[PDB]
């Protein structure tokens, strides 16, 4: 065999490591990773509450399912330098904070980190799972001030039914890639409690669509 | 309080605008040098037999 | 004043460039064109290693140039056998998200550091089978990008947070910092002697320090995009850079001016890693377009294409002795090319 | 790190016997466990090699069939089941821990040991050298000489060297040819031609009083060397 | 001396040599097209599911020029064989159709796994259990389909008589067979299509395209299947019963060649409907352009 007692004992220990990195890796494709860019303070940790150093990984389980949630808002760094790394996640977790239409305008930030975000080459084929936070403060608030200060196109009613679907139609205008990735929006505030089960039926309708695409149906 | 990093700077080139510097010519003598000097040892440059080729599988 | 010093600062910048113009009395590659080519390259890959499963971001070979640590986002941090392809280690990291990965030179500790903000050290040698985390270096304030060994208690780190940071092992603390950076700084370089280090930012410029005193000697802006690698000659005297815009620059640490671009028409994608070989006549830099060229650091003609890789290659390096050159790519596939 | 091992005893000859080795301080299940007996006044012998994950079991041809060697890994403890006891059993059993990859040091530690008395084609290794006396500070060059080169294709000779001390286990010295094991003071040394060995100290105190054996590992059975005894 | 078993042999066999033959070799280029695209562009091989793809398209191609060839010998030379090797033919063709219709099956569970097990289906499903399972159909279809001659001689019960000297239990079990996978096929792609149904009606309970979308391409790849094979299935169940007195041999064939359509559907409904072949294809020419 040309292989001494040692060689052989150490292809062994070979073996065994890739053994571990297969049982590993089989856990870990398991799991479902959601990368978690939000624009700042629109409502972030809300979202991570209502689910349960520089990078957060907060992990949990609904319907027997791994999930992890990536908290990279605190690199305080070049995005472009590190957003590779994500590359592949399931879903990106978009909170914007519907308040945050009054603070240029915070809103507009918003949408800027929404364009930079959703068109990179990194996730073209990466959807997003889009969250319009603090609902209530914007059904609150819609009544004393106009959207008119944000939006200045915006000729509509002033009732909260077309200024949050306005809104989202502008958010979801922004994906050039209209046909490789979707846009999953849904509006949360702080007292509901289905927002971890609408994730889950959107990373479920994600992972779906790639095996179906994967798989050559599409 | 941005006068503090203004200033930094101005000694930092400072620093960086008195050391003594050689010709191109001869850097890039030394360079052609060191690289000539030590070609009989590149396993790269100079390709090797199987014999003492550690990687042949 | 400020506009007073920021008019002085400018001032001095023209007058180091008129230094540098004045020293510029001709061009390497108008001093090596009588010189031989190198003659075309061709190297084949002898070993292809498995068992990564994701993206792999960092490689360093072992002193010895038989063992390396590769690097990957599966959180694992595998030490291979290079002569042959065993797993002599498997180190699951406390955080996935690693991007750098450094071999002590005396072998005993491999470090590893990414978004996580802390340089993990792992003690490979102990009486307990295990390669339990020695020290986490924590004080940087970004993602760290570079890692390397100065001894078994000192290792350099290149962070992020415009800055690199000089840690002690044994006591997790930070002896020198380096400030002066206006980017992020993507990796770091030591001199054969280790007594000086180059670091190349985000700022299209590279640095060199002296590690003894923390200074910024000299500063090296030749570049027009970001600054992905470095590594320094085998001599000492010079640093390659790998930038963004798909070219290469030879500089000099004796005449503080660029010596010589590495540049094609038909590579428009950016430098991922850079390190020279044996004598440094060859420049293997690995690229975005799946691809690894093999450059002469004399000559502008190309040596040698290295392709073999289906995803980016992510990182290189070639062994102490220059019989080997290792490339990681995004594949989850190491690649050994000699 | 240590191996306390539990067994022994007065057993009727052709009777059984289950050995065991419980392991505390290190990853038990990453290290290759083996078992070495020792006659009252004769040398090592090999016994038995389980690997990690127990993928490969090995035993010598005196106890091959008779013997049953197994770990529990989540119990960290080793067990050799004996069967059918003969006289010439009676030995002190080693559990003798052993890890291996590039750069390892198989046989790092043995245990203490049980004293078991029941009642009533390979690479010989001769060591020359019976007994040698010293005088204290000198330097002696203990030799052993093999049967076939231990030089495999890959570089590597292997030898190990094994310090006993009067009434202790044996330790580790040198686990090739010049590789100092840990924790052994760098007066040790070793170097041979393949086929002839020997090992070199350069001063010597009441530490390296002892037995030193010299063990092959190219091929199993693992072949030791008879007593080379040290004198004040 | 066998003319009286192929039924026509006159004014209207001038259309089917030409039509069978190029039915045929259209089939064998697409499918040869498509197994070398699968096996050429070095990643669909890593994935299961385009390595079942391209098992279907090598079964189809062999079915193809094996029932081409026959049929041109058999329906217009008019070539008597040695039943050694003449029902060996059969046995191939056999054997070639039924590996067709695993990898239909084979494909069918590959998608209902899709959505049964979403997460898991990358690792539950993976390179090497692929391999296995296909190997596993390949050799009960080559068993399955060379029993008729080496196992049974039709000694101890009649032959069958739209078939030539073919145990009519041999008939039987094998369109027994096939009937299962059908079966099978159409269970499993129902339970596909329920699936999709119920995920689109949970994700749309709080905020129909991914069924339609479902419904229409499984549709498509099921009706034309059905429209395919059926007919020449029904056709055998009949001669089961029937001494074909009244005229069904030409018309038998007729459905033959319909069936072998089939063979030309199946790349552009399987595999040119997925965007990673096609755009494996156009990275293709363009290579071949450079
Ligand atoms: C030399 C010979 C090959 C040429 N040859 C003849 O000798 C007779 N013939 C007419 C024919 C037509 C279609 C099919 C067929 C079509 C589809 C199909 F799936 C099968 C499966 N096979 C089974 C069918 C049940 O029973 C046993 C054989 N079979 C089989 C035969 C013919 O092509």
């Amino acid at each position: 065999c040309t292989l001494s007692a040692e060689d052989k004992a150490a292809v062994e220990r070979s073996k065994m490591i890739d053994r571990n990195l297969r049982e590993d890796g089989e856990k870990a494709a398991r799991e479902v990773k959601l990368l978690l860019l939000g624009a700042g303070e629109s409502g972030k940790s809300t979202i991570v509450k209502q689910m349960k150093t520089g990078i957060v990984e907060t992990h949990f389980t609904f319907k027997d399912l791994h999930f992890k949630m990536f908290d990279v808002g605190g690199q305080r760094s070049e995005r472009k330098k590190w957003i590779h790394c994500f590359e592949g996640v399931t879903a990106i977790i978009f909170c914007v904070a519907l308040s945050d239409y009054d603070l240029m305008n915070r809103m507009h930030e918003s949408m800027k980190l929404f364009d930079s975000i959703c068109n990179n080459k990194w996730f073209t084929d990466t959807s997003i799972i889009l969250f319009l936070n603090k609902k209530d403060l914007f059904e609150e608030k819609i009544k004393k001030s106009p959207l008119t200060i944000c939006y200045p196109e915006y000729a509509g009613s002033n009732t909260y039914e077309e200024a949050a679907a306005y809104i989202q139609c502008q958010f979801e205008d922004l994906n050039k890639r209209k046909d490789t990735k979707e846009i999953y929006t849904h509006f949360t505030c702080a007292t509901d409690t289905k927002n971890v089960q609408f994730v889950f039926d959107a990373v479920t309708d994600v992972i779906i669509k790639n095996n179906l695409k994967d798989c050559g149906l599409f | 309080a941005s006068i503090a990093q203004a200033r930094k700077l101005v000694e930092q080139l400072k620093m960086e605008a008195n050391i003594d510097r050689i010709k191109v010519s001869k850097a890039a003598a030394d360079l052609m040098a060191y690289c000539e000097a030590h070609a009989k040892e590149d396993p790269l440059l100079t390709p090797v037999p199987a014999s003492e080729n550690p990687f042949r599988e | 004043e400020l506009d007073q010093l920021r008019q002085e600062a400018e001032q001095l910048k023209n007058q180091i460039r008129d230094a540098r113009k004045a020293c510029a009395d001709a061009t390497l590659s108008q001093i090596t064109n009588n010189i031989d080519p190198v003659g075309r390259i061709q190297m084949r890959t002898r070993r292809t290693l498995r068992g990564h499963l994701a993206k792999i971001y960092a490689m360093h070979w072992g002193t010895d140039s038989r063992l390396l640590v590769s690097a990957s986002q599966d959180g694992k941090l595998i030490i291979w056998d290079s002569y042959t392809t065993n797993k002599v280690h498997a180190i699951p990291l406390r955080s996935s998200w690693v991007m750098t990965c450094a071999y002590a030179p005396s072998g005993n500790y491999v470090a590893c550091g990414g978004l996580d903000n802390i340089c993990s050290i792992y003690n490979l040698k102990t009486r307990e089978g295990n390669v339990r985390v020695s020290r986490e270096l924590a004080g940087h304030t970004g993602y760290l990008s570079c890692c390397r060994f100065l001894d078994d208690n000192q290792i350099v780190t290149s962070s992020g947070d415009t800055t690199c940071a000089l840690w002690d092992i044994e006591t997790g603390q930070q002896t020198t910092t380096f400030t002066g950076h206006t980017g992020d700084v993507m990796s770091l370089s030591l001199a054969p002697d280790t007594r000086l280090f180059v670091s190349g930012a985000c700022d299209a410029s590279a640095k060199l320090w002296d590690v003894r005193e923390g200074m910024c000697r000299q500063t090296f802006t030749g570049h027009e995009s970001d600054i992905n690698a470095i590594c320094f000659f085998p001599n000492g005297n010079a640093f390659a850079t790998g930038s963004d815009d798909a070219t290469c620059r030879l500089f000099d640490l004796r005449a503080d001016q660029e010596l010589m671009t590495y540049s094609h028409d038909n590579i428009i994608c950016g430098i991922t890693s850079v390190s020279f070989s044996k004598s440094g006549r060859l420049l293997l830099a690995g690229y975005d377009d799946f691809n690894c060229n093999v450059w002469d650091a004399l000559k502008a003609d190309r040596a040698g294409v290295l392709a073999g890789h289906d995803n980016r290659v992510s990182c290189l390096g070639v062994t102490d002795d220059g019989m080997a050159v290792a490339t990681g790519s995004w594949d989850s596939f190491l690649k050994i090319w000699n | 790190v240590q191996l306390v091992e539990s067994g022994g005893g007065l057993v009727q000859p052709g009777g059984s016997r289950k050995l065991s080795c419980s392991a505390s301080g290190f990853a038990f299940s990453s290290f290759g466990m083996h078992w070495v007996r020792q006659a009252p006044e004769k040398g090592l012998e090999w016994v038995a090699y389980i690997s990690s994950g127990s993928g490969t079991i090995y035993y010598a041809d005196t106890v091959k069939g008779r013997f049953t060697i197994s770990r529990d890994d989540p119990k960290n403890t080793l067990f050799l089941q004996m069967t059918s006891l003969r006289s010439e059993d009676t030995a002190m059993y080693y559990c003798v821990r052993s890890i291996y990859y590039y750069g390892s040091s198989p046989f790092d530690f043995w245990g203490q040991g049980t004293t078991l008395t029941v009642s009533s084609s390979d690479i010989v290794m001769t060591q020359a050298t019976s007994s040698v006396p010293v005088t204290p500070g000198e330097s002696v060059s203990i030799s052993c000489r093999s049967s076939k080169s231990l030089l495999h294709s890959n570089g590597n000779t292997y030898l190990y060297w094994f310090l006993q001390r009067p009434g202790q286990s044996p330790q580790l010295l040198i686990y090739r040819m010049s590789n100092l094991a840990s924790g052994v003071p760098d007066r040790f040394s070793g170097s041979g031609s393949g086929t002839a060995f020997t090992l070199t100290i350069s001063r010597l105190e009441a530490e390296d009083v002892g037995v030193y054996y010299c063990m092959q590992h190219l091929e199993y059975p693992l072949t030791f060397g008879a007593g080379t005894k040290l004198e004040l | 001396p066998m003319k009286d078993y192929m039924i026509l042999s006159g004014p209207q066999k001038t259309a089917v040599a030409v039509l069978c033959t190029l039915l045929g070799l259209l089939s064998a280029l697409e499918n040869v097209a498509v197994l070398y695209l699968i096996l050429s562009s070095h990643q669909l091989r890593r994935k299961p599911s385009y390595l079942f793809i391209g098992s279907l398209a090598g079964a189809d191609f062999l079915a193809s020029v094996v029932f081409a060839c026959s049929f041109v010998n058999f329906h217009v030379f008019h070539g008597v064989d040695s039943k050694a090797v003449f029902l060996l033919k059969i046995g191939s063709v056999t054997m070639t159709f039924t590996a067709s219709v695993g990898s239909l099956l084979l494909t069918a569970i590959d998608r209902y796994l899709c959505l049964r097990y979403p997460p898991s289906y990358k690792a539950l499903l993976t390179r090497g259990r692929a391999l296995v399972t296909l190997g596993i159909m390949w050799v009960l279809s080559a068993l399955v389909s060379y029993l008729p001659l080496m196992g049974w001689t039709c000694c101890p019960r009649p032959c069958s008589e739209l078939f030539p000297l073919i145990p009519n239990d041999y008939l039987l079990s094998w369109l027994l067979f096939i009937a299962f996978l059908f079966s099978g096929i159409i269970y499993t792609y129902g339970h596909v299509l329920w699936k999709a149904h119920q995920h689109v009606a949970s994700l749309s309970g709080h905020q129909m395209r991914l069924d339609v979308r479902l419904a229409k391409t499984l549709g498509l790849v099921l009706a034309v299947l059905l429209i395919c094979w059926f007919p020449v299935l029904a056709l055998m169940a009949h001669s089961l019963a029937t001494t074909l007195s009244d005229q069904v041999k030409k018309a038998f064939a007729f459905c033959s060649m319909l069936c072998l359509i089939n063979s030309m559907v199946n790349p552009v409904i399987y595999a040119l409907r997925s965007g990673e072949i096609r755009s494996s294809a156009h990275h293709c020419l363009a290579h071949w352009k450079k």
